[PDB]
């Protein structure tokens, strides 16, 4: 295929996806899952580097957004597209049944 | 303190000389020294295991020099057979003349020892060819003891001092482990095998100077970013490719065949490099999984509370295990330990079967001594892993923070464990007992044919669904019409296929009635150690008999003569116990290792299928038989190379035998000796001159059991190691 | 010919091993006159060897490649006889044990001095109980239905 | 009552529609657990009566069954094929990948409304014909839907066992090789070879 | 009654070396046949003087040679002994 | 007679009895059905 | 640096625990928590050797008289010399 097209092509319905389709359950669910110790936070437990970095997180998107989304969203189009581009060039593979 | 040891105050004023002792065994329990917090605790922790990577390194380090100053590894790559690696030089004042002619082995001008540690094979596949090699590996390995050593020292001054919190940061430091030091070290290990090692074996020399100018792959990176990744499996290396030069050799870096390399019996480095490439990539995804800093991620502790079955089947399920298992070391040391022997137990039973280094199958010695060696190191780490549980059983578990948990319902329900446990013990034992028992009184009436012989018929039909075709299952894998088969026909199936139904290697041995009978016998030795130290572990806390045990700690003698006899009680008199039905079980283990191999690599695999079955065969086929160059290494005629072997075989019964001594005999008799004896020495004109500053004292009870337990595993050790190296050197196969 | 086995009434290396046996059992025999009591013992023996290999080889018996019967318990039933049918007997034998056992433990149980019928059997009892357990099966299984086959403390 | 003679389950009244007392396991005991599993069990009732004319009808006008028109992702570079006719844009990448986007914000909208009566039955757009207007027969299609969906869970039951009993054949053929001679080929032969 | 339980291993120990001594010297120095030319060939072939002073002598030529005749007794009227 | 009787019913006498009798039926049962590997009744 | 006597309100009264100990650690005082009027007590446990003799004689279901094992002295490892 041609890399460069799928890649896009991937990359683009991940973000599609994180922004719009998968973003309210994923908003909850962080909303839901902080990681404490002894019933308090790790920063405010005493540890200087677990502080969240609330600058980084700070989007001007209407619904937040932020670049750390894209990231993890990009990667999954980024795997999604090379395993599409590996598997469509190998003429093998479960395909003797 | 005032006195040695200076972390215990209690024992500093002890007058005796069992503090002498004391200090010794209790110097790297932290938990119980005086005014310790919780964060110097854990400083030390980190700074103990600093200097514990600084000796691994320090000790690999000596490996490579000796090899390559005293070894043959030169002259060891250019013939890998018929040529005896050589581990270092021996010096010994003591040697006599014959002692120097028998052990000049190899090409070395004086006495050597041969490795049987598989270094040489393990060394010769990863791409390393001459000795400045091996130099340059020390030197390096001698730097990173140095610079381990140098943050251990760093991390522990008051600017560098990290926090508790920082140590109880959890899902920062798996994610990090997880990402970094599996996945980007095993994707390192992937840049190593494609630049260096493959290109090694295919006769080119790649080094840090032609390292940015040779390229891996014709085509380069090109095929990496374009897709088309097959580009990269288009040419493996024949059948016909001889190891190490360019004869036959491909072009491929990242290929799924699957069995062995026709001349080194060993699987393709680029099986490696694609296996490593593959756990680097699943590793690497793994390690974006909890939370940290950045907002998005899993946070475990919900993670825990969030999965609660209802209805209450399981109480409160996980609740509140989070704070329980990241307050605790000990939880954490023991599951890293179980996980560790779990796969140490995988590492043994994986290499002899698909073995990973060049030409190290048709090293016999290398393979029993290290499937030997890693079993052992599985099945004592795994004592260790039970033993950490009771301790933190006793030490750190809160029952008002982990009531109605999965932990707590283990304490509420341990009889019915404990006795199921018992029976399964009872049952293997008495069945397995009276089988073996059977065939030996039968062949002994003169007729074998009366024996009970039962087929292993289910682990038969899973070998055959792993491929093998000589019990004649047509089932997955061994069918050429099923789904599974047609699936994977074309990838690796032919490979795997060919190595698993050549009846020369270990790869899916054939099994028979011995096999299942020992392998009872292994699964009764695993349940009743299991039995032991689970025992120990929910008993710790206290018993009917004991209800106040967690106030004793985990190591204390007895309670005394009262309610009939409360020896051995402790949890740590359990782990004891239970360290000699681990030996007893890798025993077991290692002597059906090591007779099934012995009698393979000779071609007479009938032997033991025809005298396993009977514990006779046991003693005389493979005890008797297989010693008799081990006991003739030394005899009124002279001696030969393997008079060391006997000699330490010797040493091993007598170790083995002078423990009996702590173990059976005990405290009171001995002081009761020592008492005649001070009044001996305080009476003796030219030496009352001389007197004790510690007042002697016999061994404490604890004591005593450890230092028998010392000599016996000692003992059982050298003795077994011994008898292994030296009928597998007296006939290599 | 499960597990690759061939059957011991077609199997050569069987009939090798009743061969050696015989040769060696006439061996022993060579020493005495035939009409003594030691040759009568002797040919007992060979008789019994014969009949026991013949039985080996008409059972169905699987004999594997060095010439001794395998028993096969994955439960085919061409081989019910050597594990199944056995272990279903040895089961009821047992269950009938434990069930007198466990019935003269409660009857014995609301006594004065109990211990007293536990060094000292009360042998009427027992052997009233003793034939309670034939019929264990349906016992054991209306007092699990009925929830007296265990206690809840 | 699915069960004469036998007592009902507490957690069950008989109010629900199609609420014949029937839970052995006593999954249900928690009534949030009850309203998602009165949830789920619609929506695999209504997927199964979109199933059962989409397999049958496929059969019944000979282009094959419900087990080959799934072959062609199977074999390299197949090419799918509605009413005999091959579709250009037929792919199994393509097709996968339409599916997860237009099935997912399909899935997503419907987990967005928080009534129960509401996530079961939304109306609206989805009742144009203004069916549920009037409540006793409201009621009445309720129990009919719920009663139509079980039996189509069970006929896809009876699909996926006859499928693994007769392998590569589509469940008219078995109707047909039933109706040549029942008393001879059914059931009876794979459950006693 | 503890100082009579140790002892008792080493009663037992002491014996089992006299019977040892006694059984291998026997065996090696007098016990054996007489030929018809008067030669006289014993069980062990007067192998005590030379191996019974290193314990890996008594291991190999006492122990383990001498167990061959208790470890092959089985299918024989010696099976009972193995 | 009665304490006799009580004597015969300990422990030690009764299993003695007990096994004796087993150990004789198990030994009679070996001997007219000797060299017993399978179940072949059936 | 001894061993650690406690004393639990448990205790009935019986002197057996102070007419076992060879080394007169513990003694009777008196009391209301019970019949005897009575509780044992351990003010000498610097001369404690850890035998267990008088909770080898405690009567109740666990012991009223605990023996910690503890710091060794010369007194309290038995040390004639
Ligand atoms: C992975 C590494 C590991 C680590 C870090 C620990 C850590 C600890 N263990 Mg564990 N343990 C392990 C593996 C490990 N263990 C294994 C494999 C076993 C089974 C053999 C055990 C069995 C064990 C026991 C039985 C005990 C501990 C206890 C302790 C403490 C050490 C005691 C000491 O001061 O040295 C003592 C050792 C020496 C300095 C020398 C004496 C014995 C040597 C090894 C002779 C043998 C040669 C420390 C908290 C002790 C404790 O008190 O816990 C509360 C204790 O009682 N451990
Ligand atoms: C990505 C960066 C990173 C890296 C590389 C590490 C790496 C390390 N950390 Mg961690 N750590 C990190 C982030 C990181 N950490 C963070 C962010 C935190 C704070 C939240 C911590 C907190 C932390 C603590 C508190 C401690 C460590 C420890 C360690 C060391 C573990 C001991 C060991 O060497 O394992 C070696 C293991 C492997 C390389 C892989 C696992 C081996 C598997 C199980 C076996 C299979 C492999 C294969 C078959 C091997 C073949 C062998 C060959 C001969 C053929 C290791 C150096 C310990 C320490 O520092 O000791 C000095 C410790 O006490 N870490
Ligand atoms: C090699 C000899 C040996 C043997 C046979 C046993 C046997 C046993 N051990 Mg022990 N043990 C030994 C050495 C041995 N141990 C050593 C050296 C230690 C280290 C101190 C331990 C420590 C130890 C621990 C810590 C535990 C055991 C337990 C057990 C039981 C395991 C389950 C099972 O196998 O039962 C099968 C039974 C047998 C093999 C023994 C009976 C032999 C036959 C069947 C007798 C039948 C009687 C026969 C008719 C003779 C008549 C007697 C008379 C009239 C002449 C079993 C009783 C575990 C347990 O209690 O499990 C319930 C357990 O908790 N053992
Ligand atoms: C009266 C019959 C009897 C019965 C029904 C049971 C029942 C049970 N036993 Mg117990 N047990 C008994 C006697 C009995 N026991 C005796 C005499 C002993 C001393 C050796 C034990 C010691 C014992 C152990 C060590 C264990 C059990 C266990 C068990 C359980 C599993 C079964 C099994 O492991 O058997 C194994 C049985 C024995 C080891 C052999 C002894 C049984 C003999 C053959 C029969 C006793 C019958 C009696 C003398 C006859 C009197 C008849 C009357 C008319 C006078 C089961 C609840 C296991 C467990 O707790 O797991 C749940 C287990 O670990 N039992
Ligand atoms: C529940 C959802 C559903 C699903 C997933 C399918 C799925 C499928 N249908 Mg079926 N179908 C359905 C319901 C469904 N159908 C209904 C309700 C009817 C009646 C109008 C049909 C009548 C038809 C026809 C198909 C065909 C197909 C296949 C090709 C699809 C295409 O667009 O080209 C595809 C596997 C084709 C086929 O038969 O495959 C060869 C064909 O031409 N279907
Ligand atoms: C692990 C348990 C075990 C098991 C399962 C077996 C199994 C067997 N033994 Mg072996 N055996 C064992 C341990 C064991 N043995 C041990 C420890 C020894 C040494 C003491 C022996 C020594 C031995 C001998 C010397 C002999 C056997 C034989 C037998 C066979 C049955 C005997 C018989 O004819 O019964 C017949 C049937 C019964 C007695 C059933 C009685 C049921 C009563 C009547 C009730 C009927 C119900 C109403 C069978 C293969 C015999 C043989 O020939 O083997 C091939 C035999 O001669 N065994
Ligand atoms: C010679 C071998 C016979 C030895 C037994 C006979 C003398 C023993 C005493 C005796 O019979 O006293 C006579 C005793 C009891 O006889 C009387 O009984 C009275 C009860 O009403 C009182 O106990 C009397 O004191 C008691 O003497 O009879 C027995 O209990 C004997 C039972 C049968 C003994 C069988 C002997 C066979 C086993 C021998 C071992
Ligand atoms: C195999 C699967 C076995 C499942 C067992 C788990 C089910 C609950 C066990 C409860 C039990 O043992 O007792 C029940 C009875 O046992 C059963 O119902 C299970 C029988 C198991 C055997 C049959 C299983 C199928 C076998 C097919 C072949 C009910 O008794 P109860 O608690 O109501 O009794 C109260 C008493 O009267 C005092 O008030
Ligand atoms: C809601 C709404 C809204 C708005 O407002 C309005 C409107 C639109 C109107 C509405 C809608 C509607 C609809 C769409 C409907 C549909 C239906 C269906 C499809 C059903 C099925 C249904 C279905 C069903 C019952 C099914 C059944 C089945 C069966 C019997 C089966 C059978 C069989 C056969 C023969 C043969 C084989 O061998 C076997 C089997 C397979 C077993
Ligand atoms: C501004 C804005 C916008 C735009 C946006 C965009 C356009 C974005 C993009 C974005 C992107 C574009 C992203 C990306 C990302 C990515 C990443 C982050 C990465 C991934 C990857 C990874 C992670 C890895 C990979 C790999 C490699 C290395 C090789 C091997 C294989 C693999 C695949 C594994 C709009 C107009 C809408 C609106 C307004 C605003
Ligand atoms: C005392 C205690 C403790 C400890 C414990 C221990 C030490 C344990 C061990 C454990 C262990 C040592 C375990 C093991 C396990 C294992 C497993 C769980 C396995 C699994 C497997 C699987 C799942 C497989 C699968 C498969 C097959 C079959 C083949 C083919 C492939 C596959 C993969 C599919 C702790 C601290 C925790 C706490 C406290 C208490
Ligand atoms: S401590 Fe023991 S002996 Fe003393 S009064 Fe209490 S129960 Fe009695
Ligand atoms: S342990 Fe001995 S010395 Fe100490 S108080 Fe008890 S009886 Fe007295």
């Amino acid at each position: 295929l041609s890399p460069s097209l799928v890649i896009s092509l991937s990359t683009g319905l991940s973000l599609f996806l994180g922004r719009f389709v998968f973003f309210n359950f994923q908003r909850e669910n962080m909303a839901k899952q902080v990681p404490e110790q002894n019933g308090m936070s790790h920063f405010e437990a005493g540890d200087t580097r677990a502080k969240e970095y609330v600058s980084l997180l700070k989007s001007n998107d209407p619904v937040g957004f932020n670049i750390v989304d894209v990231l993890a969203w990009g990667s999954i189009g980024h795997i999604v597209a090379y395993y599409i581009l590996a598997t469509a060039s190998n003429g093998y593979d479960p395909s003797f049944f | 303190a005032l006195r040695f040891p200076r972390f215990s105050q209690g024992l500093a004023q002890d007058p005796t000389t069992r503090r002498i002792w004391f200090g010794i065994a209790t110097a790297h329990d932290f938990e119980s020294h005086d005014d310790i917090t919780e964060e110097r605790l854990y400083q030390n922790i980190f700074a103990s295991h600093f200097g514990q990577l600084a000796i691994i390194f320090l000790w690999t380090s000596g490996n490579l020099f000796h090899v390559a100053w005293q070894g043959n590894f030169e002259s060891w790559v250019q013939d890998p057979l018929h040529v005896r690696p050589i581990a270092h030089a021996i010096w010994d004042p003591h040697f006599g003349q014959p002692a120097v002619e028998a052990f000049t082995r190899g090409g070395a001008l004086g006495p050597v020892n041969i490795a049987y540690s598989g270094v040489y094979q393990w060394w010769y596949t990863i791409g390393l060819r001459t000795n400045e090699d091996l130099y340059t590996g020390a030197l390096f390995l001698l730097f990173l003891s140095v610079i381990s050593l140098l943050g251990g020292w760093l991390h522990l001054q008051p600017k560098w001092k990290p926090s508790v919190s920082w140590f109880k940061n959890a899902e920062s430091r798996l994610n990090h482990h997880l990402s970094g030091l599996f996945g980007v070290s095993s994707l390192a290990w992937t840049g190593h095998l494609v630049h260096v090692a493959i290109p090694g074996s295919r006769g080119e020399y790649v080094r840090w100077n032609n390292f940015l100018d040779v390229l891996p792959h014709p085509q380069g990176l090109g095929p990496l970013f374009t897709g088309q990744w097959n580009l990269y499996a288009q040419n493996p290396d024949s059948s016909s490719h001889l190891f190490g030069t360019s004869q036959g050799a491909g072009t491929a870096i990242l290929t799924l065949l699957g069995g062995f390399h026709p001349q080194t019996q060993s699987l393709w480095l680029t099986d490696m490099a694609h296996h490593h490439l593959a756990i680097a990539f699943v590793f690497l995804v793994a390690g974006h999984m909890y939370r940290t800093n950045f907002g998005i991620g899993h946070s475990m502790k919900d993670l825990l509370e969030a999965h609660i079955p209802p209805g209450g089947r399981l109480g409160r399920g996980h609740k509140g295990l989070y704070d329980t298992i990241n307050n605790s070391l000990h939880f954490q040391l023991g599951l890293a330990l179980a996980s560790l022997g779990v796969i140490t137990s995988l590492v043994a039973q994986h290499m002899y079967s698909l073995p990973a280094y060049a030409f190290i199958a048709q090293d016999f010695t290398t393979q029993a001594a290290l499937y030997t060696h890693h079993q052992y190191i599985a099945g004592f780490i795994m004592t260790g892993a039970f033993a950490h549980g009771a301790i933190f059983f006793i030490r750190d578990y809160n029952p008002e923070q982990n009531e109605d948990n999965v932990l707590a319902r283990m304490l509420d329900h341990k009889e019915a464990i404990i006795s199921h446990l018992s029976w399964a013990s009872l049952f293997l034992g008495f069945h397995t007992l009276g089988l073996y028992v059977h065939n030996d009184v039968m062949l002994a009436f003169g007729t074998p044919e009366k024996q009970i012989l039962i087929e292993p018929i289910f682990a038969q039909w899973i070998q055959s669904a792993h491929g093998k075709t000589s019990y004649g299952f047509d089932v997955l894998l061994s069918s050429t019409s099923g789904p599974a088969f047609n699936a994977g026909r074309s990838i690796w199936l032919p490979g795997w296929l060919n190595a698993v139904n050549e009846n020369s290697n270990s790869l899916f041995l054939t099994i028979g009635p011995g096999d299942f009978l020992v392998h009872h016998a292994i699964a009764l030795g695993l349940h009743t150690t299991t039995l032991i130290l689970v025992k120990g572990a929910l008993d710790a806390r206290g018993s009917k008999l004991m209800p106040d045990k967690k106030d004793f700690g985990y190591s204390f003698p007895c309670d005394g003569p009262g309610r009939g006899g409360t020896c051995d009680i402790s949890a740590w008199d359990a782990f004891y116990l239970a360290v000699f039905w681990m030996l007893n079980t890798i025993g077991w283990v290692t002597f059906y290792w090591h007779w099934k191999h012995i009698t393979l690599w000779q071609g007479n695999v009938s032997q033991f299928n025809e005298s396993s079955t009977y514990l006779m065969g046991w003693l005389r086929d493979y005890l008797w038989l297989n010693s008799s160059q081990l006991i003739n290494g030394y005899n009124p005629f002279g001696m030969n190379s393997l008079s060391v072997w006997a000699w330490m075989f010797l040493f091993g019964h007598l170790v083995w035998a002078t423990g009996f001594m702590f173990l059976i005999s005990w405290r009171g008799y001995w002081q009761e000796l020592i008492e005649t004896l001070a009044w001996a020495h305080e009476r003796t004109p030219l030496a009352n001159l001389i007197r004790w500053r510690d007042k002697p004292v016999a061994l404490s009870i604890v004591q005593a059991r450890l230092v028998g337990l010392a000599h016996f595993s000692v003992g059982y050790i050298f003795t077994y190691a011994a008898f292994l190296i030296a009928s597998t050197s007296g006939k290599f196969g | 010919d499960i597990a690759g086995l061939t059957p011991c009434k077609e199997s050569k290396q069987f009939a090798k091993r009743e061969k050696q046996a015989l040769k060696k059992l006439q061996a022993s025999l060579k020493l005495y006159a035939d009409d003594s009591a030691p040759a009568l013992a002797i040919k007992a023996t060979m008789e019994k060897t014969k009949k026991r290999f013949d039985n080996y080889g008409k059972y169905g018996l699987l004999c594997g490649s060095d010439g001794l019967p395998h028993l096969i318990v994955s439960g085919d039933q061409r081989h019910w006889g050597e594990f199944i049918t056995p272990g279903i007997l040895f089961l009821y034998i047992a269950g009938w044990i434990g069930w007198v056992g466990r019935s003269y433990l409660i009857a014995i149980r609301d006594e004065k001095k109990p211990t007293q019928k536990e060094i000292i059997i009360d042998v009427p009892l027992a052997s009233s109980l003793l034939f309670r357990g034939f019929s264990w099966p349906v016992a054991a299984y209306r007092e699990l239905l009925n929830g007296e086959l265990v206690d809840n403390n | 009552e699915w069960m004469p003679g036998q007592p009902r389950p507490a957690h069950l009244d008989g109010s629900a529609p199609g609420d014949f007392g029937f839970d052995p396991l006593g999954l249900g005991e928690v009534p949030e657990n009850l309203e998602r599993f009165k949830e789920s069990e619609l929506i695999h009732c209504r997927w199964a009566m979109l199933a059962v004319p989409g397999i049958l009808v496929p059969e019944a006008l000979g282009l094959g069954n419900w087990v080959k028109a799934q072959e062609w992702a199977a074999l390299p570079g197949g090419q799918a094929t509605y009413l005999g006719n091959p579709v250009p844009w037929g792919n199994l990448p393509t097709i996968l990948a339409i599916e997860f986007l237009a099935i997912a914000f399909v899935e997503h909208q419907r987990s967005m409304e928080k009534d129960s009566e509401k996530k079961k039955y939304p109306g609206g757009a989805f009742d144009p014909l203004g069916y549920s207007k009037d409540p006793k027969k409201f009621e009445e299609l309720k129990l009919k839907e719920i009663k139509n969906g079980r039996l189509a869970l069970l006929a896809f039951v009876g699909f996926c066992i006859q499928q693994s009993a007769y392998p590569g054949t589509g469940p008219l053929e078995n109707l047909a090789t039933h109706l040549a001679d029942p008393w001879h080929n059914n059931i009876g032969d794979i459950v006693i070879p | 009654w503890d100082h009579v339980f140790l002892g008792l291993f080493w009663m037992y120990n002491s014996i089992s070396v006299v019977i040892f001594h006694f059984s291998w010297k026997m065996q090696s120095d007098v016990w054996g046949s007489i030929s018809d030319q008067g030669v006289v060939t014993h069980i062990t072939g007067g192998n005590f003087a030379q191996s019974s002073i290193t314990i890996n002598g008594w291991l190999r030529d006492f122990l383990w040679a001498q167990a061959s005749q208790v470890i092959q007794s089985y299918g024989s009227s010696l099976s009972a002994y193995g | 007679m009665r304490d006799f009787k009580t004597y015969l019913s300990v422990a030690p006498v009764l299993s003695t009895l007990w096994f004796g009798s087993l150990a004789g039926l198990l030994i009679e049962i070996n001997r007219f059905f000797p060299d017993a590997l399978t179940f072949p009744f059936f | 640096m001894s061993h650690s006597v406690k004393i639990y309100d448990t205790c009935i009264g019986c002197t057996q625990c102070v007419r076992a100990c060879p080394t007169d650690v513990l003694e009777m005082i008196p009391w209301d928590g019970c019949k005897a009027k009575q509780i044992a007590s351990a003010p000498r446990t610097e001369d404690c050797v850890g035998c267990k003799r008088c909770e080898s004689a405690c009567p109740t279901d666990f012991l009223s008289v605990r023996v910690y094992l503890w710091h060794e002295t010369t007194r309290s490892m038995g040390l004639g010399y």
